């Protein structure tokens, strides 16, 4: 899921 | 997009009967040039989602307990901007 791993990604980054 | 192209190409063709080539391919580099972060970006959050589904095999409950708060957080800021907006565009209508 591109909008989840985008999610996570800003999970990641923030 | 290709039909406006050709139409504007048809009027300056029944016109012709340096400058703009090299302005287009300079315009063809602005093009990508943000658009190769967007791979860069795209590919680190492709890593990411590749290292938590090697977390997906089974995993503890808590994580979506943080993104459902963070959730209601992102919702009510949201609902800060929105009524903001409403708000500022009623005060017009009513000026």
């Amino acid at each position: 899921l591109q909008e989840i791993q985008q999610a996570g990604e800003r999970l990641r980054s923030k | 997009e290709e039909l406006k192209n050709a139409e504007i190409a048809l009027r300056t063709q029944k016109t012709p009967p340096n400058t703009a080539p090299a302005d287009y391919f300079h315009t063809l580099v602005q093009q990508f040039e943000v658009q190769l972060q967007q791979y860069r970006q795209q590919i680190e959050e492709l890593e990411n989602h590749l290292a938590t589904q090697s977390n997906t095999l089974h995993l503890s409950p808590q994580d979506l307990s943080m993104a459902m708060q963070k959730l209601y957080q992102t919702f009510v800021a949201l609902a800060a901007q929105l009524q903001a907006v409403n708000e500022n565009f009623k005060m017009l209508k009513e000026q």
